């Protein structure tokens, strides 16, 4: 026996039989930097999709920029509406982006310890908050 | 028959075991280039050599200069003259040369200012043959030895084309006209037997921990292989002799190791004293195995206890250095705080003497081979060979020295795949085994699982554990002795009584268990029937009505003018112990212990004397 | 040995460093030239965000072919839209100037 | 008396058809162990001899009763049970791996990772070893520190999401973390060709750095961190 034979007679072996998985996610306890983790995938996805809809948008729809403002415009404006919608733009965007930096500083291998990742997770949480508010009345 | 899937796999060697020995021995086999099996009731890590602490001993003189020879003495010295000197010769000697094989494998021993490994004081040791000092030899990767120590031999043991049948619990030895041909083993996983037949059997099963209720080996401690040996109706040697460790954990009864004492560690009774000045004030607090623990269960005995039970004693490392605490010992640190809930830079660690290593098992010589009594003669047992703690090469003797099992595992370990190498070539036929064989093997696993009984597996299992624990304890008298035998025998008469719950073949704990209850009691029976039968005081056997030792000669006054006494008047002999299997009945005979060593003019023989450390 | 996962993960890093020193730049010097080297940056650092997304979680030989071809028709129809709003319209910088001023 | 409620996960594959589902036991917390171990001995002894699972040393060091406690997988015998009786104590088998009955997982897979690392020394020289004691300063054993005590309890890669997706294909940080250990060693030859290996995008780099490794270890070690350190061995290594 080999090393990746031990893994094909593992899959041929489990895969054809009645022996279920035990749960998951459907057990496991949240944690703050798992579920800061998910965010962060779904801020990239969210922002992924929002860019290529913008994008697609340009080459789809006909008319300029411009234009496409005034039937925003025409709809008459939102009293703090105008607020709410801005802020549901950058409050996808200032997380990723907070959270986005402390990714990068564990690529260099700093603050990779259980207590620093509940220390600066507080921090990317409330520098978005900081940013989202104090961005979209800008 | 027929009701279970039997599977014969063809092996040139099979190595029952997968610790310390049982690696050792399995790739070391493919080493020589041999087609070998090996059989596991637990994954290789998961053994129990992983629990192994203090160190592995080797006089490679790292710290002061160190010669091997005294090594020897003080491993024969502790082994108050019981030890086979001839096995004592050969572990000794390549005690440098098979650590330097091991720290080339890729244990990641600690090291000093010369880079070399980290040698320290550990109980028995001394330099000039008793003469110089405290001597340093034991080799340690600070507190975690003997699982640095599995994980490398296992880390290389996957260089190697071994068939390692992992999980499988071995039930018996296949027998056939006194030649060994093989296991008969059942899988965990889904509850077939399988006859595994080969040319050559190594037996590293260790020891049998768990007959005592308060012990420091593992769960999975059952002496199996020693039970296997029993069954076969070869003899068992030394069973009598268990060895009770000085300091363990008042709770769940865990190990903390002899190399506390080696750094600084002290031992404290309750009113203040430093009670190992009392005692032995030559070696101070660093003494025998036996006689540190058997002066705390005096110390117990006067009302001196340490708790508000007044029943433990107290291990103080209060003093000592902050990191060298967390440098030296890391693994003490947590778990006398997960376990004991102790801070051990602030507080002492309840410590209390429990069962630790099992001095006696199959009998056996330098080169491996396993001994049968014939004629009260050595006779070699065909086919078969031990290492470790399962065997007693006597090495040991009656009382082994600190930090010398790791190297009898890796040394006679080593030595049986050797013994092989050199017996014949890999490629002679195997001696094929007739069709009906391992019948009553399977026949017990078959009335075992189905066994309606009047107490269950766990009943009977406290039953003999709380029995030993109080009659054949350190200190034991013929009185209590006589009176565990009938107490224990009348237990082996129990299993007919057996109350199991499960009845499938996948992964039964509960039928595993109980074929672990057959095991120990086998284990159980030749302890306690030994031990009465014993009549002296020597190592971890001291008897309380006969505190004398009994040698062929008065050993205090000088040798001359003395008779010497026949060999069934003194009891510096094997211990050998039989059992039909029927009735429980224990019969035994003795062994001579073994004086020569294997080169006098290299390494000259001890004579027995006086030893008070 | 040759390594061309190791780059693929450098790569990326150097993707998010040059992303991250972007959206400062855009806001202090709003520009044509900064509105090509923003549009390149993001539909790159986003298509290997999401080739990440596909590799994680697109079990299979016929659905790992389709999700990243499937992708690259997303990302180059993206990069290509940007690029046409960026030389005949306002480009980036100024579409968040004027929905801001709003 | 002192009763404790346990909400232990069960799954008998020699009952024909068998579902999954969880069951209770009642135990009193006086006459019993501090520890969770304890606790399912005690089960095992007296209420029900079925329940199957995987022990040892009771010590810490073996990594047999490697289980998800309350959504947590650590050691049995080194977790303590709380002593709240208002909160019923979930028994979860490790998280996303084939039961074999009751809390055992198949972790031949989890082996064989292990296996394919290579976990043992690596000389160029091999013709010498065996008779002269490698030389290794004390600072370069510091470079082993909170690396070689890994027990392999598997509760490190069972708790990566990673793991749960890319089982089969994702090492984990377990057997990362030993690939790490042989990396360091200055005993070592093979250093970078052990970095060859994980030249793919399954092997290492399927880690997001989800940090559910580290703060799961019952030895308390750091593999997440010996990850992204592994990272930057493999950008920087020359040729
Ligand atoms: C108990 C103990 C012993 C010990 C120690 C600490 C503790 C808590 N610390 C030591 C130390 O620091 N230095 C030293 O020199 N010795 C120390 N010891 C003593 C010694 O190391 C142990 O006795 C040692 O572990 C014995 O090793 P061995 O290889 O001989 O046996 P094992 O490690 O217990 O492995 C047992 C293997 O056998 C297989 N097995 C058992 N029964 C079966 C059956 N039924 N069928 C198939 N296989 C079986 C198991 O799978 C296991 O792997
Ligand atoms: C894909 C494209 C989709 C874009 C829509 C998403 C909008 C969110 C971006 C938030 C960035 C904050 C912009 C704040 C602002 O009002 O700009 C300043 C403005 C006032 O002038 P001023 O700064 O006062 O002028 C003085 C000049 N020094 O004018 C500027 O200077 C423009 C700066 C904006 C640069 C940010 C562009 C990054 C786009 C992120 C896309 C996220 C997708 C979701
Ligand atoms: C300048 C601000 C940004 C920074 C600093 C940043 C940084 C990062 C980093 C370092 C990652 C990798 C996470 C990891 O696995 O370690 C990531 C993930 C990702 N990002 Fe961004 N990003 C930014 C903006 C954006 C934008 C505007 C988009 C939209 C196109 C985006 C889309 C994604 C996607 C789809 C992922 C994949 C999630 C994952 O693999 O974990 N990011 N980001
Ligand atoms: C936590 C589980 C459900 N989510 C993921 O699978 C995940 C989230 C973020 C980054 C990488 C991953 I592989
Ligand atoms: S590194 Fe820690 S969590 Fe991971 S397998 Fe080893 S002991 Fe378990
Ligand atoms: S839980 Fe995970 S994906 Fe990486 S950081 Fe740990 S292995
Ligand atoms: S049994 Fe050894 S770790 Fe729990």
């Amino acid at each position: 026996t080999t090393a990746k034979e031990e893994m094909e007679r593992f899959w041929n072996k489990n895969l054809g039989s009645n022996r279920p998985l035990s749960p998951h996610i459907t057990i496991y306890r949240w944690s703050l930097p798992m579920a800061m983790s998910i965010c962060h995938r779904g801020t990239g996805i969210a922002l992924s999709a929002g860019v290529s809809l913008f994008g697609l948008s340009a080459l789809l729809l006909p008319g300029n920029f411009e234009s496409h403002l005034e039937l925003v415009k025409s709809l008459c404006l939102g009293p703090t509406l105008i607020y709410t919608a801005k802020f549901g733009i950058v409050f996808p965007l200032m997380y990723h982006t907070w959270n986005g930096i402390r990714h990068l500083i564990w690529d260099l291998g700093k603050g990779l310890t259980i207590p620093q990742l509940t220390q600066s997770g507080v921090v990317v949480l409330i520098l978005t908050v900081l940013s989202s508010v104090g961005l979209a009345a800008m | 028959s027929t009701q279970y899937p039997v599977v014969d796999h063809e092996f040139d060697a099979v190595v029952v075991g997968a610790g310390g020995a049982g690696l050792r021995a399995a790739f070391g086999l493919s080493e020589a280039g041999f087609n070998t099996a090996c059989v596991t009731k637990l994954f290789p890590t998961r053994s129990h050599t992983v629990a192994a602490q203090g160190g592995i001993n080797a006089a490679l003189g790292n710290m002061e200069e160190d010669n091997w020879r005294w090594h020897f003495y003080d491993t024969v010295k502790g082994s108050d003259w019981l030890g086979d000197q001839d096995a004592i010769h050969y572990m000794t000697e390549q005690a440098p040369a098979s650590v330097v094989e091991l720290e080339n494998y890729g244990m990641p021993f600690s090291r000093t200012e010369d880079g070399k490994i980290y040698q320290r004081a550990f109980g028995g040791q001394s330099l000039k043959f008793g003469k110089g000092g405290q001597a340093h030899r034991c080799c340690c990767v600070a507190d975690r030895t003997g699982h640095s120590l599995l994980h490398t031999l296992y880390g290389r043991s996957l260089r190697y084309d071994t068939s390692y049948f992992v999980e499988y619990f071995a039930l018996d030895l296949l027998m056939e006209n006194g030649e060994c041909r093989g296991v008969i083993a059942l899988c965990i996983e889904d509850g077939s037997i399988h006859r595994i037949r080969a040319r050559n059997t190594v037996v590293a099963t260790g020891g049998y921990g768990r007959t005592y209720f308060s012990c420091t080996s593992a769960h999975t401690s059952t002496g199996d292989g020693t039970a296997m040996v029993t069954r076969a109706g070869l003899p068992c040697q030394d069973l009598e002799f268990v060895q009770f460790h000085p300091t363990g954990i008042y709770g769940a009864g865990c190990l903390i190791t002899e190399g506390c004492r080696g750094e600084g560690g002290i031992l404290i009774n309750s009113q203040g004293e430093r009670f190992m000045e009392r005692y032995a004030p030559v070696a101070k607090d660093l003494a025998s195995r036996d006689v540190v623990s058997r002066s705390m269960t005096l110390e117990i005995r006067e009302g001196r206890g340490c708790g508000p039970e007044k029943d433990h004693v107290y291990l103080q490392l209060h003093h000592l250095p902050p990191e060298q605490l967390a440098v030296r010992l890391p693994g003490i640190s947590e778990t006398a705080m997960i376990f004991a809930g102790v801070d051990v830079t602030k507080e002492p660690i309840p410590v209390l003497p429990t069962v630790h290593y099992n001095m006696g098992g199959i009998p056996t010589n330098y080169k491996g081979q396993v001994l049968r009594h014939v004629n009260g003669q050595d006779q070699v047992v065909p086919g078969l060979y031990a290492c470790g703690e399962a065997a007693c090469a006597s090495v040991h003797g009656a009382n082994r020295l600190g930090a010398n099992s790791l190297l009898d595992l890796v040394v006679f370990g080593r030595a049986c795949a050797l013994s092989i190498a050199e017996s014949c070539r890999p490629g002679d036929k195997v001696p094929s085994i007739k069709p009906n064989a391992g019948e009553e093997s399977v026949m017990n696993l078959d009335k075992l699982r189905f066994a309606n009984g009047t107490i269950r597996t766990s009943e009977l299992r406290l039953s003999m554990q709380k029995s030993m624990q109080s009659h054949a304890a350190v200190f034991r008298v013929g009185s209590v002795l006589q009176e565990g035998c009938e107490k224990i025998l009348r237990l082996y008469g129990d299993l007919q009584h057996l109350k199991t719950f499960d009845r499938g073949m996948v992964w039964n704990t509960d039928l595993v268990e109980t074929l672990e209850l057959q095991n120990l009691m086998l284990c159980a029976l030749q302890t306690i029937y030994g031990a009465e039968a014993r009549k002296e005081s020597r190592g971890a056997h001291a008897r309380e009505d006969f505190k004398e030792r009994v040698d062929e000669y008065d050993y205090s006054k000088p040798i001359q003018g003395q008779q010497k006494k026949p060999f069934q008047e003194h009891w510096r002999k094997h211990t050998l112990s039989y059992v039909d299997v029927k009735t429980g009945k224990v019969s035994l005979e003795y062994r001579p212990v073994i004086d020569k060593t294997l080169n006098e003019a290299d390494c000259a023989t001890v004579p027995p004397a006086i030893r008070s450390y | 040995s040759s390594k061309a996962a190791s780059l693929h993960w450098t790569g990326e890093r150097v993707v998010s460093v040059l992303l991250l020193g972007l959206l400062p730049a855009a806001y202090l010097n709003p520009c044509s030239a900064m509105d090509y080297s923003l549009a390149a940056a993001l539909t790159l650092h986003g298509h290997w965000g999401i080739g990440q997304v596909v590799t994680d979680y697109v079990r299979g030989d016929a659905l790992q072919k389709a999700a990243k071809a499937g992708l690259l028709a997303l990302s180059a129809f993206t990069f290509a839209g940007l690029c046409y709003f960026n030389y005949h319209d306002v480009g980036i910088c100024k579409a968040v100037a004027m929905l801001w001023k709003l | 008396p002192r009763i404790k409620k346990f909400a232990i996960y069960r799954w008998d594959p020699d009952k024909t058809g068998d579902k999954p589902h969880m069951q209770t036991y009642e135990i009193d917390l006086n006459n019993c162990g501090p520890m969770v171990l304890d606790a399912l001995i005690k089960i095992k002894n007296e209420i029900d001899s079925t329940l199957t699972f995987r022990r040892s040393c009771r010590e810490g060091i073996c990594g047999s009763c490697a289980m998800n406690i309350n959504g947590g997988n650590t050691l049995a015998c080194t977790r303590r049970i709380d002593t709240n009786l208002d909160k019923v104590s979930k028994i979860y088998p490790l998280p996303h791996m084939y039961v074999i009955k009751d809390l055992v997982p198949d972790l031949s897979n989890f082996y064989a990772q292990y296996k394919s690392i290579e976990p043992y020394l690596k000389k160029k020289d091999e013709s010498q070893e065996g008779k002269q004691q490698y030389l290794q300063s004390i600072e370069e054993r510091e470079k082993l520190d909170g690396l070689y005590e890994c027990i392999l309890c598997a509760c490190c890669s069972t708790s990566c999401p990673s793991y749960w997706w890319n089982g089969d294909k994702y090492l984990g940080p377990a057997v990362l973390m030993q690939a790490y250990r042989w990396m360091i060693d200055s005993r070592d030859d093979f250093t970078e060709e052990r970095l060859a290996k994980l030249q793919d995008p399954f092997s290492l780099y399927r880690c997001h750095t989800i940090m559910n490794c580290t703060g799961t270890c019952p030895k308390g070690l750091n593999p997440g961190k010996a990850i992204a350190e592994i990272k930057k061995m493999m950008a920087t290594y020359k040729e």
